[PDB]
């Protein structure tokens, strides 16, 4: 008794006003947007989309292979180009709440951007106890605009890599291969330089608990580096100073 | 389930839309 009408349950399907809001926006950000909407909506001709399966690992599977499969799962959700934000992410939520969201993201299987990927990367690597995970944020400048981008830094047995999502191949995944944290960060700085972006700020998070019931928040801004005020060698030493206060804390 | 059908329709339309927007973005 009691037909389900669970207004507190999230997930697709979404209401008709929200649905229109996306298509209205699509006509605005695409040259022939109205024709895109007309052709996609109602067409009985749309491909089926499979739900990506979250990888499962044998206990003997090495951590670098697990990282590649985790990054690949994150990629097959696809980068969100639709104009919409599909998930509301409050960065000050307790980790346990952020992990509920990550699980929901795996069940809804919608496109994502950089922050969803960071959340998913933590969720999907909590089960790897020898892997340290910590967010890395970049603020860049280009052509009259400031841009913000975040990835999940990782450390496996002394080597630094990264999981993430970006429109650019060189601004996300990095295999755990760098010997130092400054090499990982300078690698992202070079990739930004390739596209004439000026790196203004690097924010280094603290390492994130592996306990998915943890009520602690993520420390997103444990170290903040003003790269232009630092120069070059003070930058490298401040990065190595955070990494040591990361391995001792 | 008519809700399940609406769900699958919306998600299918979301990814078709994302396909078109990626093609626009990647060619620029």
């Amino acid at each position: 008794g009691g037909v389900p009408f669970f207004v507190n349950r999230g997930g697709l399907p979404v209401d008709e006003a929200t649905w229109e809001r996306m298509w209205k926006h699509v006509a605005k950000i695409h040259p022939d947007g109205e024709k895109v909407a007309q052709r996609i909506r109602g067409a009985t001709d749309l491909p089926k989309i499979p739900i990506p399966s979250v990888p499962t690992f044998q206990p003997s599977t090495p951590v670098p292979e697990r990282l590649e499969a985790v990054q690949r799962y994150i990629r097959e959700l696809q980068y969100n180009h639709t104009g919409t934000q599909f998930f509301e992410i409050k960065k000050s939520r307790p980790l346990t709440g952020l992990m509920d969201l990550a699980k929901e993201m795996t069940k809804e299987a919608l496109p994502i951007k950089c922050l969803e990927a960071v959340i998913l990367g933590i969720y999907l690597t909590n089960s790897m106890p020898t892997l340290e995970r910590f967010p890395i944020s970049f603020k860049t400048y280009f052509s009259g605009n400031y841009f913000r981008h975040i990835v999940l830094g990782v450390n496996f047995a002394g080597r630094y890599g990264a999981l993430g999502m970006s429109r650019r191949e060189d601004l996300m995944y990095k295999p755990p291969a760098f010997r130092t944290l400054s090499e990982l960060v300078l690698d992202f700085e070079a990739a930004y330089g390739r596209c004439w972006h000026v790196l203004k700020k690097v924010k280094l998070g603290q390492s994130v608990s592996h306990d998915p019931h943890s009520v602690e928040q993520i420390e997103w801004k444990h170290s903040v580096l003003d790269v232009e005020r630092l120069g070059r060698d003070d930058f490298r030493k401040e990065l190595e100073r955070h990494a040591r206060d990361m391995r001792l804390k | 389930s008519a809700q399940q059908e609406l769900k699958q329709r919306q998600r299918a339309e979301i990814y078709a839309l994302n396909r078109v927007m990626t093609e626009l973005e990647q060619q620029q």
